[PDB]
């Protein structure tokens, strides 16, 4: 079911096996640099979410190393690394421990052998205006769509502005639950017949 | 405007559209710079321990196969005894390319005892000319230089035009970032070339056509009272 879907929940406690498999997984975790500890990050059940496809993992500070650990622990090889150069409304780098930071990093991991992906269409540098705090640029959805058109995708730790067609967005600041894919709605009812996601 | 869509449409990399006091510091650096020193040496067959004294800054620029499209593999780079020529407090800048080096370069930094404080990234524009690794998902338009610290004004971006094919030179801007940190005056550039020789720096590399390095002459520059100068000092 093509239109935006989402689940308000705590990604630590949701039974993500009800969601199926995804061609692309994207994630913008609250690394401890409301955060999640390194073992909580390590323990997330990313491995069940895909058989073949790509993981896009935003990282910063020591998460550049830690996210490489999770990415390998979850079963991925890191094959690329996107750099978002943060500009203002006039295309100047905004700046802002040893060097000011002009950019944020997004690790690209492969799992399995994904086929039919349009590798090569975009390049590994995004130039896009900064917005709210920790708000990533919408350009990433275009590149991901051009890479894997029409396939189902999952975002972790999204806010409402992250909801996107062909995606299922998970976060604890989403307005409730909104599921349309019938296969998911089925498995969600069975696993959550009263609608509460705890433990 | 979506520059990623623009690039797909036109071949103009998003970085093409990025737009846009310290001289006294630059002059202080230039005064306290040691004479340039340099030494031809095959670093594979070379006991780097012969390189003394111990260094405050190490710039490391091994010739990676990906730069050409003797190369060094990350296997060969991981085996360098960098920890034996670094001072207890010291810094490293390691050119890692844009592929597996981004992961193997980190292992190296830990291998030699550093932790990564900064990820300096060289973004290459293609304004003058609007190729793929098999494992690659996207077109590679940047290179990474990882900064490591061990022991107790500038930005982390360098933007220049993509050099000619077969030009393996890295942007001389990295030297300004390094020297503006004021990290010490013993600076070693491993795998430098004739074209990278530079005051304030000792260059060791297999292609250098001449050498002037002398271990005792070099240490003469740092004997007291000059032991602990930052390099930004009178
Ligand atoms: N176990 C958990 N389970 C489910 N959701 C969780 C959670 N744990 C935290 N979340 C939620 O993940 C989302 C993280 N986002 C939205 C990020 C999104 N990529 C964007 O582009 O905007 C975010 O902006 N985080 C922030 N990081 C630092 N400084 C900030 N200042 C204000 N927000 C800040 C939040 O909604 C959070 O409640």
């Amino acid at each position: 079911l093509f239109p935006p879907q989402w689940i308000c929940c705590d990604i630590r406690y949701l039974d993500v096996s009800i969601l199926g498999k995804f061609a692309v997984v994207m994630a913008d975790p609250p690394w401890d640099i409301g955060t999640l500890t390194d073992d909580e990050m390590r323990r997330l059940n990313i491995p069940v979410l895909q058989d073949d496809g790509f993981l896009f993992l935003w990282v910063t500070g020591r998460a550049m190393e830690l996210g490489r650990e999770c990415l390998n622990l979850w079963g991925y090889e890191r094959v690329d690394e996107i750099i978002w150069v943060k500009t203002n409304q006039l295309q100047r780098i905004i700046r802002t421990h040893w060097l000011n930071h002009g950019k944020e990093h997004c690790l690209v991991g492969v799992k399995g052998n994904p086929q039919g992906f349009n590798q090569g269409l975009d390049c590994d540098v995004i130039v896009a205006e900064v917005r709210s705090t920790s708000h990533k640029p919408d350009e990433i959805y275009g590149m991901i769509e051009r890479l894997s058109p029409g396939t189902r995708k999952i975002e972790l730790f999204g806010r409402p502005h992250n909801v996107q067609p062909n995606w299922i967005t998970l976060g604890n600041q989403l307005d409730g639950i909104h599921l349309l894919d019938p296969d998911v709605v089925a498995r969600f009812k069975q696993r959550y017949p009263d609608g509460i996601i705890s433990k | 405007n979506d520059y990623c869509q623009h690039f797909v449409d036109t071949g103009h990399r998003p970085q093409n559209f990025i737009r846009d006091l310290i001289r006294l510091k630059d002059e202080l650096i230039a005064k306290s710079n040691t004479p340039p020193m340099y030494l031809q040496a095959d670093i594979e067959a070379f006991d780097i321990r012969e390189l003394t004294p111990k260094f405050d800054v190490i710039l490391l620029e091994p010739p990676l196969e990906e730069y050409y499209r003797k190369c060094w593999t990350w296997d060969d780079i991981m085996k360098l005894e960098i920890d034996e020529i670094a001072a207890p407090r010291s810094f490293i800048f390691l050119w890692c390319g844009s592929g597996e080096g981004l992961d193997l370069g980190r292992v190296c930094l830990r291998k030699w005892g550093y932790r990564r404080c900064e990820d300096i990234c060289w973004i290459k524009t293609n304004k003058n000319n609007p190729t793929l690794d098999p494992k690659a998902v996207f077109q590679r338009t940047k290179e990474h230089c990882l900064m490591g610290i061990k022991g107790t004004v500038d930005i982390d971006l360098i933007i220049t035009e993509e050099p000619e094919i077969g030009n393996i030179e890295k942007p001389v801007e990295i030297f300004h970032i390094i020297e503006h940190f004021c990290l010490g005056r013993r600076r070693l550039h491993l795998f430098g070339r004739d074209s990278t020789i530079r005051p304030g720096w000792l260059t060791v590399g297999p292609t250098l056509t001449n050498s002037n390095y002398n271990a005792e002459t070099y240490a003469s520059y740092f004997s007291a009272p000059n032991s602990y100068l930052t390099g930004c000092t009178e």
